């Protein structure tokens, strides 16, 4: 039972921006987030990513511009005193599907749905986690029996998950004429997840490769400056009037 | 060695022409190794970059 | 005198330019 | 030599005291690299201060607002990501290198006579270090952050006549909240000054009777100054370690952390793994392999009791481990059995991970408990090798 | 598109894994005939889909745009 | 902290007179040869015991693991 | 008990380790032993005729240059080493029993360790 408690353990998939130079596919962000916005939305929030963080990635502000005005977001006490309802605007941050966990578990029967924001650095070996439990939604093995209104994922630490299968096939229609298979949209979703969770990769990965270079160099001259100071002493001969 | 030598007498003979000799030197440096990582990136990973999604302009 | 003269003015012309790589007002310079 | 007048810059008394301690030491002339993590500890040090001051600039001790601050350094300040890791990454390379010293010390007995007050000025800053990474630990307000402080600081209550007062005085209350998220924020702060100023008490006393070398013979013969010959030898220590932090921030920047704390803390729920981090492990193992938890506690005093009462051993006139075979192995074997130890204390308590987390606090006390045997055995080693 | 890249891949790597597949359908095969208390093996399970799932992962990527 | 005078006679050579980096990869076989042969016995001792657990617990797990797996 | 080489293997073994070790660094066993580690062979070294003291100072100034270099002795001169020749194990016993005679009855201490 421990093997089931622990959770079946997830391969390691040839991720595009796996490597030492290797960046987002930004058209597969882009994916991701309708992907998300679509289906994910409804339950799971994300709170930490706010619109302005899209411009420059997946859309072009004329585009996030208009996906905020899309929305509706509770504004600050007006002169009158009450708390009004304005279209938000490129600075507001995604909108919760649910007031408060304590509504978001009465709405899942007691499971509450978790932030996405960092979803694939809370969890251990993130990216394939989650790609595997969104598309491992396999039968029970024999003898085994899920408890009524819970999911078998074999990946799942307990076996038995809240949410069902929500990665359909044929459940969203991509923009760009991509076909919505299941394992589309898990790699576009993982990639928008893992973007959301790191968005620093591309710049923090080549100030990582200059600098290990440049350090590198330094460190070939460091030897060199410390095996000419040390040089002197190093290759003398002394007489000392001893033998044994 | 006649070119280091040369060298020498041009840019080692006052250390404020040395320092101000170093610190050219490090910008141009940092200057160029940002030039070819920059190229190696765009090498490396191809049709994945912002300015290259085939719809970056028809969400509206 | 004027060797002191000379090497406060090359000193300076360092001192100007690390500066000036520090601080990076390429933008700023119009004149 | 009648200074009349002024000759050296160097030599005047502004920089007089400097230019002793540091340019005009003498050091022995066959140190190895094994003394640049000594002088790698404090830059370790230095970089944690001044990361972790323009870190505060940014982060708010509320119970409500300290994970979203920490995002908020992650995410809108420019270069804050950096800052971040830095820090993080850094405590780790902080105690990677202190461990490294420590091991240096125990192999070349630099423990040993007159150096006395040296190891144990060093074993309180190792208290201070621990202290001070764990409260800061604490500070991101995560589940892992937050758990492991209720396991830690509540395992403080197995004292017999006061415990549960003390636990109570420590969390400002009856749980970790509010007030012990306040409190350690503030202590995390001050404490790095109380270690700088360790760190300069311990190079006193060394400075006093002048570093170890290799051999570990007396070593006044021939000796050269610090400045240049071991300022090269330094600076090739740093840029490697920087090489090495580099690598460490920017390409794995969270392989050494643990993933359950980017999960904001809630004390209804527990994490199915609470563990400390990478270098509080083999603490951590002995605590748990010992069973009847106030014995744990006692085990940890127990670990620090040895720790300072190792130069206070017997004779043992010679000290590196170069000419002493016995004392090589022995060494070789704690430094394995250390390293299984700290492997032990990530694993779960359930078998065979307690046995073998038994036998591994057993070897470990057993290595001070047979040193000072080795020092009385072998101080008859000449009367029975002699070739007269 | 009713076609799927990653169930196609797992039934085409399905017979490179055999021997955990026999194993398991040998225990099917035990529980259900011993059918008396809770008893079940989704160690077999696991090893299989383990298996499988290290199979396809690489050519899943490779076949996925 | 006094020093102690030897009586010795010292010949030394300018830095700029003589190559530099040329001794590390000089004699460079004899030198692995020394690595080897006179640290073989520590390697072992530090390596040995940390293999040997490594192998035992995987033989106890999954020993374990058959013996509960039904 | 007293095991040495003669009647033990193993300490046959250790001896000729040791040996080996001294001879490669060309230093005898007594000068291991640090004057500042136990102020009795600080006294002891005091006793001592300065044509001894000046050949334990070169053994290990010898010794201290070889280690920074990086190399041993060459083999003419390790085949000429004489270790566990001892110079010193005499006086520092004298040295100790004279201490351990002027402790046991009355006597302050010749000599004191600074704390620290
Ligand atoms: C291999 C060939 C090594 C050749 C060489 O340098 O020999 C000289 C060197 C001389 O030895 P020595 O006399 O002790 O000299 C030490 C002095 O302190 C040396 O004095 P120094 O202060 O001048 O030191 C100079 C330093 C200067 O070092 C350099 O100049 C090298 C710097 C190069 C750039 C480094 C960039 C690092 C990037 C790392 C990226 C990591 C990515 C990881 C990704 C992971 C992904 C999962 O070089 C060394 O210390 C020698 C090489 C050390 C590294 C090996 O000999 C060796 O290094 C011997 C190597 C083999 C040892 C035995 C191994 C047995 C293995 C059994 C299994
Ligand atoms: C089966 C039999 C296998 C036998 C293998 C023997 C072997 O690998 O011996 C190498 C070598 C022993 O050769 P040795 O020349 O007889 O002893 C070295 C001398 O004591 C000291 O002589 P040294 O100063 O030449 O050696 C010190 C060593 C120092 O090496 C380290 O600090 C590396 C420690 C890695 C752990 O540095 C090097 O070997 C040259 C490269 C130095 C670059 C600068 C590193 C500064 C720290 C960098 C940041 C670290 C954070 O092993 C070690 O030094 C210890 C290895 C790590 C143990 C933990
Ligand atoms: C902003 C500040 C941030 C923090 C800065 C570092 C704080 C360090 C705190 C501890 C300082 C303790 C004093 C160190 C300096 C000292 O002791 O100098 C002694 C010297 C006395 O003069 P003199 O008798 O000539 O001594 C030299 C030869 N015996 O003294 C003098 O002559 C004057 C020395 C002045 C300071 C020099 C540095
Ligand atoms: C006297 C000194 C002062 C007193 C205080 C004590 C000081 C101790 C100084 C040394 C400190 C060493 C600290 C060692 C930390 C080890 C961390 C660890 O356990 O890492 C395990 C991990 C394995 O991967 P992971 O998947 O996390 O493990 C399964 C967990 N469920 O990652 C690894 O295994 C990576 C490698 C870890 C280190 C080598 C372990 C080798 C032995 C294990 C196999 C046997
Ligand atoms: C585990 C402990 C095994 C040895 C027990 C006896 C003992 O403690 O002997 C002490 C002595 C240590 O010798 P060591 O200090 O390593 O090197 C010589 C430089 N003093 O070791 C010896 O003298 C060993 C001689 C006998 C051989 C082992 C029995
Ligand atoms: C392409 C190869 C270019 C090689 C240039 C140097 C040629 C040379 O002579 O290399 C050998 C030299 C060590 O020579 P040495 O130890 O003095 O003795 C041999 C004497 N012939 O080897 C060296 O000096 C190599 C070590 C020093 C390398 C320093 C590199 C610094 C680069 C800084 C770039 C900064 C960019 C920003
Ligand atoms: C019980 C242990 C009894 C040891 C008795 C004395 C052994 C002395 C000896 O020579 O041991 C062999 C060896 C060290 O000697 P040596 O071969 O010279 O090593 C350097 C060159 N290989 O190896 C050793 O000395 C290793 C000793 C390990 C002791 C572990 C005790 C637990
Ligand atoms: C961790 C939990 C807390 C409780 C810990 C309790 C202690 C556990 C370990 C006990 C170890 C032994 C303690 C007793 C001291 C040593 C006894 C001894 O032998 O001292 C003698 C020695 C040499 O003196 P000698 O020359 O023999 O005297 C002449 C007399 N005929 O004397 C010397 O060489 C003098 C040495 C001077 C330095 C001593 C340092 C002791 C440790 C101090 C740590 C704190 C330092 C202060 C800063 C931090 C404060 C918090
Ligand atoms: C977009 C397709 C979605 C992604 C990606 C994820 N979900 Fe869900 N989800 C829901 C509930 C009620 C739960 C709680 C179950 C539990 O904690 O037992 C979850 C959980 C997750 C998790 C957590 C996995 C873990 O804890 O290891 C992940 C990574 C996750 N979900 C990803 C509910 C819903 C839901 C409402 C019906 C929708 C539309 C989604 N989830 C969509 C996504
Ligand atoms: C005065 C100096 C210091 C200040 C002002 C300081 C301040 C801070 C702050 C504000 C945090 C929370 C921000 C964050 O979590 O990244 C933090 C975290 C931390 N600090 Fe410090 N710190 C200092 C010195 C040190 C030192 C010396 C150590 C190591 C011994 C250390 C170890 C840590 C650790 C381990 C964390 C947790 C990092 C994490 O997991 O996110 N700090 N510190
Ligand atoms: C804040 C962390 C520490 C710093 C900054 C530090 C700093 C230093 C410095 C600068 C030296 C002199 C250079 C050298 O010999 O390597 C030194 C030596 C020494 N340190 Fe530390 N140290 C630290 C932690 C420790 C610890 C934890 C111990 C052991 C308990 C310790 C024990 C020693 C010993 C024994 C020496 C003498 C080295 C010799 O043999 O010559 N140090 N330390």
């Amino acid at each position: 039972a421990d093997e089931a408690e622990h959770g079946l353990a997830c391969p390691s998939y040839p991720w595009p921006h796996k490597g030492i130079l290797s960046s987002y596919d930004h058209a597969s962000i882009r994916r991701g987030h309708q992907v998300y916005t679509e289906v994910c939305a409804s339950c799971h929030s994300m709170s930490l990513i706010s619109y302005r963080d899209l411009v420059g990635v997946a859309y072009t502000e004329e585009e996030v511009k208009a996906m905020a005005a899309e929305i509706e977001v509770v504004d600050g006490p007006n002169d009158e005193g009450e708390m009004f309802t304005r279209p938000g605007k490129l600075s507001d941050r995604f909108p919760q599907p649910y007031a408060n966990e304590a509504a978001a578990r009465f709405a899942n029967g007691g499971a509450y749905p978790p932030d996405l924001s960092l979803i694939t650095k809370a969890r251990h070996n993130g990216q394939n986690y989650v790609f595997s439990l969104l598309t491992g939604y396999r039968d029970p093995p024999a003898g085994v029996s899920i408890r009524e209104g819970l999911h078998y994922n074999p990946y799942f630490p307990g076996g038995a998950i809240a949410m069902p299968k929500m990665l359909n096939d044929g459940a969203v229609e991509y923009e760009d004429g991509t076909p919505a298979t299941e394992a589309q949209m898990g790699k576009d979703v993982v990639s928008f997840l893992s973007w959301a969770a790191e968005p620093e990769m591309e710049e923090r990965k080549l100030m990582g490769f200059k600098w290990i270079f440049v350090l590198s160099l330094a460190l070939l001259q460091a030897a060199y400056y410390r095996r000419l100071r040390w040089s002197v002493l190093k290759s003398r001969k002394l007489v000392l009037d001893v033998v044994n | 060695g006649g070119i280091f030598e040369s060298l020498y007498k041009v840019v080692m003979r006052r250390n404020s022409v040395y320092v101000t000799f170093v610190i050219a030197g490090a910008f141009l440096g940092e200057r160029a190794v940002d030039y070819g990582i920059h190229k190696l990136w765009e090498a490396n990973n191809v049709g994945k970059r912002y300015e290259d999604i085939p719809v970056l302009g028809q969400k509206l | 005198q004027p060797a002191d003269v000379k090497a406060a003015a090359m000193w300076g012309v360092a001192a100007a330019t690390g500066g000036l790589y520090l601080v990076q007002v390429s933008i700023l310079v119009l004149p | 030599t009648i200074r009349n007048q002024r000759f050296s810059l160097l030599k005047e008394p502004i920089s007089s005291t400097l230019n002793q301690h540091l340019i005009d030491y003498p050091t022995p002339s066959n140190l190895s690299y094994w003394w640049g993590f000594g002088s790698l500890a404090g830059i370790c040090l230095v970089i944690q201060i001044v990361t972790g001051v323009f870190l505060a600039m940014h982060y708010t001790p509320h119970v409500d607002l300290a994970f979203n601050s920490v995002e908020h350094v992650m995410r809108d300040v420019e270069g804050g990501w950096l800052l971040r890791y830095m820090h993080a990454n850094g405590a780790s390379m902080f105690f990677i290198v202190v461990y490294l010293h420590i091991f240096r010390g125990l192999y070349y007995a630099s423990y040993s006579s007159p150096r006395e007050f040296v190891w144990c000025l060093g074993v309180v800053i190792f208290l201070l270090m621990i202290v001070t990474a764990f409260t800061g630990y604490v500070l991101p307000w995560g589940q892992m952050s937050f758990w492991g402080a209720t396991v830690i600081t509540s395992l403080a209550s197995a004292i017999p006549v006061v415990g549960d007062t003390i636990v109570t005085w420590l969390w400002g209350g009856f749980s970790v909240d509010n007030a012990t998220l306040n409190r350690f924020f503030s202590l995390h702060y001050l404490l790095p000054f109380l270690l700088v100023g360790a760190s300069l008490l311990h190079l006193a006393a060394l400075h006093q009777y002048g570093s170890n070398n290799p051999l570990g013979v007396h070593s006044e013969m021939d000796q050269i100054s610090f400045y240049p010959y071991f300022y090269v030898k330094d600076l090739v220590g740093w840029v490697a370690f920087a090489i090495f932090f580099s690598i460490w921030i920017f390409y794995a920047p969270n392989v050494l952390g643990h993933p359950d704390n980017y999960i904001p803390a809630n004390p209804m729920s527990t994490p199915p793994h609470i563990v400390p981090e990478w270098y509080f492990l083999p603490i951590y193992a002995i605590l748990r392999s010992i069973p009847d938890k106030s014995g744990g506690v006692a085990a940890i005093a127990l670990v620090f009791i040895c720790l300072l009462a190792l130069p206070f051993f017997k004779s043992m006139y010679v000290r590196s481990s170069s000419f002493r075979p016995i004392y090589q192995g022995i060494f070789w074997l704690l430094l394995a059995d250390c390293l299984l130890l700290g492997w032990i204390g990530c694993q779960p308590v359930e078998a065979p991970f307690v046995t073998i987390g038994q036998i591994s606090s057993f070897v470990f006390f057993l290595f001070f408990a047979i040193t000072p045997i080795l020092g009385r055995v072998g101080r008859g080693i000449p009367n029975s090798y002699t070739t007269d | 598109e009713p076609v799927d890249q990653k169930r196609y891949l797992e039934e085409s790597c399905k017979p490179k894994c055999v021997k955990p597949l026999l194993e398991y359908q040998a225990c099917i095969k035990r529980i259900h005939g011993d059918d008396s208390g809770q008893k079940h093996c989704t160690g077999q399970y696991f090893d299989y889909w383990f298996c499988v799932d290290k199979c396809v992962a690489p050519k899943l990527f490779t076949k996925l745009k | 902290k006094q020093i102690v005078p030897v009586k010795s006679v010292i010949y030394a050579l300018s830095p700029f007179q003589q190559k530099v980096m040329t001794g590390l990869w000089k004699d460079l076989p004899t030198k692995i040869h020394h690595k080897v042969s006179e640290n073989w016995i520590s390697a072992t001792l530090l390596l040995g015991p940390l293999v040997g657990t490594y192998a035992y617990v995987q033989n106890y797990l999954e020993k374990e693991k058959l013996h509960h797996r039904y | 008990s007293f095991l040495d080489p003669k009647k033990n293997w193993l300490a046959a073994q250790h001896m000729k380790s040791l040996v080996k070790r001294l001879s490669k660094y060309g230093l005898r066993y007594d000068d291991l032993y640090d004057p500042y580690y136990d102020l009795d062979v600080k006294e002891a070294l005091n006793r001592l005729p300065k044509e001894v003291v000046d050949a334990r100072h070169a053994r290990l100034k010898r010794a201290i240059d070889l280690s920074m270099k990086h190399e041993y002795l060459p083999e003419d001169l390790q085949a000429m080493q004489t270790p566990f020749r001892g110079y010193l194990q005499d006086m520092l016993a004298l040295v100790k029993r004279e201490r351990a005679e002027r402790e046991a009855l009355g006597g302050l201490p010749l000599y004191q360790r600074s704390i620290p």
